[PDB]
C-alpha cells in the first residue's frame, strides 16, 4: 500500500522513514530506500554488502572512510579488496600487519617506497632488512645521521662500508677534535679489519649462500615457500 | 677545558661533578657520576655518548637500565648471534604486546610467539598464514572450521621478501668493537 505512496515521497523523507526502517531493523530494505552518502554509508557498514558499499563509495573521497571500512571489510575478510581499499588508502600500518603475516616482497617494494615517506627512520629499516638489503639499510642511515649504528651493521653483516663509513663517523669526530676523539685504523693498527680474519664475508659459504637465497629451506610448509633461519642455519652459515 | 688535569685540581659535588662530567666530557667522572646520577636524561643522552665516544661493552648496561631494551635488542640481532634476543623477546612478550612480536620473528625463522598470537588474534587467519610453512598451515584450519570459518578472500602476500643478511665466517659481527685514541 505504501509503495504506492513511494512514488510520493522524496529526498530528505526517505531517509527519515529510512531512520525508522533502520529502527524496524529492516536493514536491507533501509538499505532499498537509502539516500544519503553519509547515510547509506552508516548502513553500508551493518549491510556489509561490500562491493556495493564501494560503489557507494565510489571514490570514497576520505580516507577516513577507507579506514572505517578497512576494518570492516577485515572483519569479512575481503582482503583482495581490502587491500585495494587499503591500498588505495595506502594505509600502511595495518595494511602491513596482514601483508607481513602471509609475508610479500611486492609489497615491500611499493612499500620501501613508502617507507621512504614515513618520516621516522626505524620502520623503514625493519622493511630493508626484511626484504634483505644492507645496502638499503646502510642508504638511510646516511640520511638520518645514524652513524655509529651504521657501522655496526656495516660490520656485522659485512658490506665492508666499516671501512667507508668509518672514516666519515670518525670525520664528524674529527671535527670534534681530541685524538681520542678522531680514533683510527682499518687493516691495521686500531682495527686489523682484514687482517682480523673473522665473520662477515668470503665467498665459498657465500656461494652455497647465494644458491640459499634461491631455495626453500625447507621442513615441511605451503605455497606460502620456506626459507627458516635458526639453529641449523647458525651451523652451515659457519660451515 | 685544556686537559681534565684541570678537574683534578679541584672539582666537587656529585652535581658539580658532573657538570664536569659533561664540561670535560670527563667521562670518567661520568662513570661514577653516572653511577650517582639518576638524572636519567642525563644517563639517557650519555650511553650513547659514552658509545660514541667508545665502549659499547659498557653501554649496552648503561642502556640495560634505562629501557631502549628493544634498542640492546637490535644490537643483539645486528651482531650474528641468537639467544639474548630471545630471553629479551621472552621478557617483553612476557610484559604484554599487540604489535612488537614481530621483533622475535624475521632474524628467525621459527617463533612461539605463533602460540600467543593466536591467543590476539585467534582467527586462525593469521594462523594461517605464519602457519602454513613449518608444515603447519593445519591447526589454524582446524579451529577456524570449529568456529564456523569467516575466511574468504585474501590479498597477495606469499612469502616473497629476504629475512637474510649477517655475517658468515672472515670479516665480523661486533660483539665487541675494537678501536684506538690514535
Amino acid at each position: 500500500m505504501a509503495d504506492k505512496v513511494l512514488p510520493t515521497i522524496p529526498k530528505e523523507q526517505r531517509t527519515r522513514v529510512a531512520h525508522f526502517l533502520e529502527k524496524q531493523g529492516f536493514k536491507q530494505q533501509a538499505l532499498t530506500v537509502s539516500t544519503d552518502p553519509e547515510h547509506r554509508f552508516e548502513l553500508a557498514l551493518q549491510l556489509g554488502e561490500l562491493k556495493i558499499a564501494y560503489q557507494l563509495a565510489v571514490e570514497a573521497e576520505s580516507e577516513q572512510k577507507w579506514k572505517q571500512l578497512a576494518e570492516l571489510a577485515i572483519s569479512k575478510c575481503q582482503f583482495s579488496l581490502a587491500q585495494e581499499c587499503l591500498h588505495h588508502a595506502q594505509d600502511y600500518g595495518g595494511l602491513l600487519l596482514l601483508a607481513t603475516a602471509s609475508g610479500n616482497a611486492s609489497m615491500v617494494n611499493k612499500l620501501a617506497e613508502g617507507a621512504e615517506r614515513d618520516g621516522k627512520n626505524n620502520v623503514a629499516f625493519m622493511s630493508y632488512f626484511l626484504q634483505g638489503k644492507l645496502d638499503a639499510c646502510l642508504e638511510l642511515l646516511i640520511r638520518t645521521g645514524r652513524l655509529p649504528e651504521a657501522a655496526f651493521l656495516a660490520r656485522t653483516y659485512l658490506p665492508s662500508q666499516v671501512s667507508r663509513v668509518v672514516k666519515l663517523w670518525r670525520e664528524n669526530l674529527s671535527k670534534v677534535n681530541q685524538k681520542a676523539a678522531e680514533s683510527l685504523a682499518d687493516p691495521t693498527e686500531y682495527e686489523n679489519l682484514f687482517p682480523g680474519l673473522k665473520e662477515a664475508f668470503v665467498v665459498e659459504e657465500w656461494v652455497k649462500e647465494t644458491h640459499a637465497d634461491l631455495w626453500p629451506a625447507k621442513q615441511y610448509p605451503l605455497v606460502t615457500p620456506n626459507e627458516e633461519r635458526n639453529v641449523m642455519e647458525e651451523a652451515k652459515g659457519f660451515q | 677545558k685544556g686537559y681534565p688535569e684541570v678537574a683534578l685540581h679541584f672539582v666537587k659535588d656529585e652535581k658539580t661533578r658532573f657538570s664536569l662530567a659533561l664540561e670535560c666530557g670527563n667521562i670518567e667522572i661520568a662513570l661514577e657520576a653516572a653511577k650517582a646520577l639518576d638524572d636519567k636524561n642525563c644517563w639517557e643522552k650519555l650511553g650513547e655518548v659514552a658509545l660514541l665516544q667508545g665502549n659499547h661493552q659498557i653501554v649496552e648496561m648503561c642502556y640495560q637500565r634505562t629501557k631502549n631494551f628493544d634498542k640492546l635488542s637490535f644490537l643483539y640481532l645486528i651482531t650474528g648471534n641468537l639467544e639474548k634476543l630471545r630471553k629479551m623477546m621472552k621478557i617483553a612478550e612476557i610484559r604484554k604486546d599487540m604489535s612488537g612480536h614481530y621483533q622475535n620473528a624475521l632474524y628467525l625463522g621459527d617463533v612461539s610467539e605463533r602460540v600467543r598470537i593466536l591467543k590476539n588474534c585467534g582467527q586462525k587467519s593469521l594462523a594461517y598464514l605464519s602457519a602454513a610453512t613449518h608444515g603447519l598451515d593445519e591447526e589454524a584450519e582446524s579451529l577456524k572450521e570449529t568456529f564456523d570459518p569467516e575466511k574468504e578472500t585474501i590479498p597477495d602476500i606469499d612469502p616473497n621478501a629476504k629475512l637474510l643478511q649477517p655475517p658468515a665466517p672472515i670479516m665480523p659481527l661486533d660483539t665487541n668493537w675494537p678501536l684506538l685514541t690514535v
